[PDB]
């Protein structure tokens, strides 16, 4: 009984106090066995919502939800700063046990142009790679313009820096010796 | 969430609020629901709704080649189509919602539960499965016929299996304790065997802890301590007898010097899988041959002091101290000094 | 004739 | 009540290991024990379950034929013996406890342990200035870095997996120095001028 | 010759074949009764076990084992030593024929007790458990044992040892003959005929006919195959009981009715062959009962197989959420 559970959205922006609605639609009929968990970065997950209507003990009252057919909606009436974590939907009725995809709650902010820094290759790398550093921008989706064909680039993104709710990217493009003069 | 079941014809459909009915000694959860019928199909007929109970007594000779004798303890029946004007006039919120949703095609019904009915408890199946179970069966059955005494129609019948559920009490009493004294003609000095429990009320899945104390005033040496947890399951209706079903056993080899004292806490853990497919073991009722736990202890009012047809479940633990000196009653003989102590094992509702 | 009963 | 996973770390493919889950504050006769795994970049998926009272053990399809599990009820300690290791078994393993009498879902949790299945050996880092200073070709994770002996616009980026099996680290400083790289699994201290 | 009048003429190969059948049936019956006792001990752990059925089965098994163990040596001595039918004294002859007739009455009363127990179990299921108990069952078993012992008493008084050989002082000629007049001995034989064969045949036939009719009506007004096997066993028991236990009294009636002027050597040898067939039917009756118990009972069959191994439509419901 493999049930495909589609969680939506994968991420969303919101402010403190907003009502957040996250949907989880099962591929098969799940009458009551609906659970929702909250996982922090680097921490074990906790149980928030159980049996689609009962609030688990120790969980604040701001988390609720309702079911229509196979589609369950998790509602946060007043979003808190400590709630900026990953949410999972889960079923516990049929074998095998299935799970969601994970919705990360992000801080809604204004659009900010990135500070782009270009780092040429070094002597050690030659004995190449170029680096694009994108500082103090929002949202996460942004165009990286290389100083120069697309090579192998390992884009690394940080966790959201709480000092200013901005993002930072480091894109390292590995190149050959012939691309040193081009870049 | 409410449950529904339709007829093979599809014209009759029964909606019930729930399948598990939690009762107490005084307060009971009444039976409510609705039945939807087709007025343009079931013309000139009568539709009735009944709550029925049955027991299927089993015997070892009957198990090999016999027919399970089915006996009905109680049976109440009401008329649902055409509706009786003497029926209950107000509706419950379930019945109000179901009437408002379905309209005039559905008709409500309610049933009461007497407080002297056995719980939904069945017996352990044998190695070969007949396909028909053994124990207390409850069902809610609606049927349509021109004649009340017609018992051969199947396609206009709807039957749902329900369970009688009891919850563990939230008001425990004192810690149960027991003590026995043994004296013989060959040895006049008494042997005192005491055992006590940590709690009176237990939950399903909770292991048991017993404090065993031994006072040996004679020259005999204690050989072993056998603590046996037994289900004293009794059916008054079948016969005036009670089975002593094995559930758990723990054999400790701790010895005690003669003319000395001893005190030790032991822990017993009654694994269900050890007692798999053992005849005579009573378990809680289940639907569609699913997994189920051990049968909960039956709560009975002291004031009533009346017998109960069906299976009455109670659990007791006995502490048999096997002690021997050798030669006083025989070289290979031993004294088994045993005392029983009741306990209650149920499942909490919240 | 036989002799034993 | 505490649940402590033990037995993780770096192992080789094709080998075997024993992962234990110690417990305190309860008895396994009152609970069901579940194992789940978090792959890097993925969510939690079920692995195995043991029901002590029912005495029923269930296994995921991906782990049947290779892994086995038992439990010590006198110590409440789960013992999962893993055999025929493959690269996709690298994950963070969580040991969890659920109520048996009522399926309340996941209730008690440990913090989990990371297991990495790789045939690559331990190798020291290569550290070079880029203003940034990049660290590449180190194994295993984690590695730590101090900028100007901790006195120093610093952007620290999460490590990624290279195609060779090694790890890399992006560390830059925004400025209109000293890079002390401590590879703790190898205790390699690289003091690089930036 | 001193033993010239004791010569009994029979085919030696027939004697060898009947001796081999006797040994085979003795071994099979002995192993059957021992395994029956072992299953009877092994089934004490059943909580819902009916101990009265265990008591009747154990009594029947004990009776079959005692009849086989007593029957085999003396019958083998009588069949082999035709020139010396009883070397032992009058006390041994009286004790052994007393014990054989008492064991015959005990196994007949045990079969009658099992028949009336199953008759009560089938015809009146309420009264079979309401009006019965283990103490009354043990009392009835002791009562039927005492009745068998009391009915076997005339064997200790109406039969003794005499020399009926050509030599009036010869050890080979000692034989168990009646010491009292033929008329009262025949009276005693008729009483033992009525109590031994006719009354349990009437009881078994009527009870098994009533049980067959009750099983035919009850289950109708793989179960049909079980009912057919039930009817077949209920008929086979009556038929085997009659054909096995009739010659026990037919041989005695042939002995006591046939006068001295009517006896022929053909009738003498036919009497000896009929006694041999009588003892063969006794061995068949004492051997077929554990095989029949293995056939009718699945648990006994399974435990016997364990001993042999030791030696070697539904429609899913729906749900709706109120809105």
């Amino acid at each position: 009984s493999d049930i495909q559970m589609t969680q939506s959205p994968s991420s969303l922006s919101a402010s403190v106090g907003d009502r957040v609605t996250i949907t989880c639609r099962a591929s098969q009929s799940v009458s009551s066995a609906v659970a929702w968990y909250q996982q922090k970065p680097g921490k074990a997950p906790k149980l928030l919502i159980y049996s689609a209507s009962s609030l688990y003990s120790g969980v604040p009252s701001r988390f609720s939800g309702s079911r229509s057919g196979t589609d369950f909606t998790l509602t946060i009436s007043s979003l808190q700063p400590e709630d900026f974590a990953t949410y999972y939907c889960q079923q516990y009725k049929y074998v095998p046990v299935t799970f969601g995809q994970g919705t990360k709650v992000e801080i809604k902010r204004t659009v900010a142009a990135p500070s782009v820094f270009i780092f040429p290759p070094s002597d050690s790398q030659l004995k190449a790679s170029v680096v694009c550093l994108l500082n103090n921008f929002y949202p996460r989706e942004a165009k990286v313009q290389w100083k120069v064909q697309s090579g192998n680039s390992q884009e690394s993104v940080t966790e959201q820096d709480s000092k200013d709710s901005t993002y930072s990217l480091s894109s390292t493009l590995t190149l050959s010796k012939a691309d040193y003069e081009k870049h | 969430r409410v449950f529904k079941k339709a007829s093979p014809n599809g014209k009759l459909t029964v909606y019930l609020g729930k399948r598990d009915f939690v009762d107490h000694i005084d307060l009971v959860d009444p039976v409510d629901g609705v039945v939807l019928v087709d007025p343009e199909y079931l013309k000139e007929r009568r539709v009735y709704v009944t709550l029925t109970c049955a027991f299927r007594y089993g015997r070892e000779d009957l198990d090999v080649l016999g027919l399970t004798f089915r006996k009905d303890l109680f049976c109440a029946n009401v008329q649902s189509f055409p509706p009786a004007p003497e029926d209950k006039k107000p509706l419950t919120r379930l019945q109000e919602r179901l009437i408002k949703k379905l309209g005039e095609h559905a008709y409500p019904f309610t049933f009461e539960i007497p407080p002297n009915l056995p719980c939904s408890v069945t017996l352990q199946p044998g190695p070969e499965d007949t396909g028909k179970a053994c124990g207390v069966d409850y069902e809610v059955k609606a049927f349509c016929a021109e004649n009340l005494e017609e018992k051969i129609h199947k396609r206009n019948s709807v039957r749902l299996v329900i369970r009688k559920v009891q919850y563990a009490p939230e008001r425990p009493g004192p810690q149960p304790t027991a003590e026995t004294t043994r004296q013989f003609l060959m040895s006049d000095k008494p042997l005192h065997l005491e055992a006590s429990l940590d709690k009176e009320i237990y939950y399903h899945g909770e292991p048991i802890s017993v404090n065993v104390h031994v006072t040996n005033n004679t020259n005999k040496t204690v050989k072993k301590i056998k603590i046996s947890v037994r289900q004293y399951a009794d059916i008054c209706l079948f016969n005036t007898a009670q089975y002593k079903c094995p559930v758990a056993m723990e054999e400790a080899d701790d010895t005690v010097a003669p003319s000395s004292t001893f005190c030790k806490v032991y822990t017993l853990t009654p694994f269900l899988c050890n007692n798999r497919e053992k005849r005579g073991l009573a378990l809680d009722g289940k639907l569609k041959h699913e997994d189920t736990n051990l049968a909960s202890s039956t709560l009975l009012r002291e004031g009533a002091n009346r017998e109960i047809l069906g299976i009455i479940v109670s659990y007791k633990v006995k502490v048999k101290l096997v002690v021997s000196r050798g030669g006083l009653l025989g070289d290979l003989a031993s004294s088994d000094v045993a005392v029983e102590l009741p306990f209650t094992l149920m499942h909490p509702k919240p | 004739r036989p002799y034993i009963l | 009540v505490q649940l402590v996973e033990s037995g993780g770390g770096l192992v080789q493919p094709g080998g075997s290991l024993r992962l234990s889950c110690a417990a305190s504050g309860f008895n396994v006769y009152s609970s069901s024990i579940h194992w789940v795994r978090q792959a890097p970049g993925k969510g939690l998926e079920w692995v195995a379950s043991i029901s002590s009272y029912y005495c029923y053990t269930y296994y995921a399809d991906s782990v049947k034929g290779r892994f086995t599990i038992s439990a010590d009820t006198s110590k409440n300690t789960a013992y999962l013996q893993m055999n025929s290791l493959r690269a996709e078994d690298t994950a963070v393993y969580y040991c969890a406890r659920s109520r048996q009498f009522w399926y309340s879902g996941l209730d008690y949790w440990g913090q989990g342990t990371l297991v990495t299945v790789s045939s690559a050996s331990t190798k020291g880092p290569s550290v070079f200035p880029l203003l940034g200073c990049l660290v590449k070709d180190y194994f295993p994770e984690p590695v730590t870095v101090s900028w100007n002996s901790g006195a120093l616009g610093v952007h620290t980026f999460p490590a990624v997996l290279q195609s060779s099996g090694l790890y890399s680290l992006s560390s830059v400083v925004t400025v209109p120095y000293i890079c002390n790289v401590n590879h703790k699994p190898s205790n390699t201290k690289v003091d690089k001028k930036v | 010759a001193p033993s010239s009048e004791l010569d009994v003429n029979t085919d030696i190969y027939s004697k060898v074949l009947v001796t081999a059948v006797y040994l085979a049936l003795f071994v099979v019956g002995t192993v059957g009764n021992t395994v029956t006792a072992f299953t009877l001990a092994r089934k004490k752990s059943l909580q819902s076990l009916q101990s009265t059925v265990h008591y009747h089965l154990g009594s029947l098994a004990l009776s079959d084992l005692l009849t086989l163990l007593l029957a085999m040596p003396v019958e083998l001595y009588n069949f082999i030593w035709v020139h010396h039918p009883w070397a032992f004294g009058d006390a041994g002859c009286r004790g052994y024929y007393f014990l054989r007739d008492a064991c015959t009455y005990a196994t007949a009363l045990n079969v009658a007790s099992l028949s009336v127990e199953r008759y009560l179990a089938i015809c009146h299921p309420f009264k079979a458990k309401t009006l019965m108990s283990r103490s009354r069952t043990k009392k009835f078993i002791s009562a039927i044992w005492l009745a068998s012992a009391l009915l076997a008493v005339p064997m200790l008084f109406t039969m003794g040892e005499q020399n009926r050989s050509a030599d009036g002082q010869h050890a080979g000629g000692l034989v168990c003959t009646p010491t009292i007049h033929t008329a009262t001995v025949k009276v005693v034989i008729q009483v033992n005929t009525f109590m031994s064969f006719i009354f349990p045949m009437v009881v078994i036939s009527v009870l098994n006919t009533i049980i067959a009719n009750k099983l035919t009506v009850m289950v109708r007004q793989g179960r049909v195959q079980a009912l057919r096997h039930g009817v077949r066993v209920l008929r086979a028991v009556v038929i085997a009981f009659v054909v096995c236990w009739l010659p026990y009294h037919v041989r005695r009636l042939m002995f006591c009715y046939i006068s001295d002027e009517q006896w022929t050597p053909f009738l003498y040898d036919f009497y000896h062959y009929f006694y041999m067939v009588t003892n063969a039917l006794f061995y068949v009756s004492s051997t077929i009962n554990p095989i029949l118990y293995n056939l009718v009972s699945a648990n006994f069959r399974h435990i016997f197989l364990a001993t042999l191994a030791c030696l070697c439509h539904t429609l899913s419901s729906n749900a709706t959420r109120e809105t």
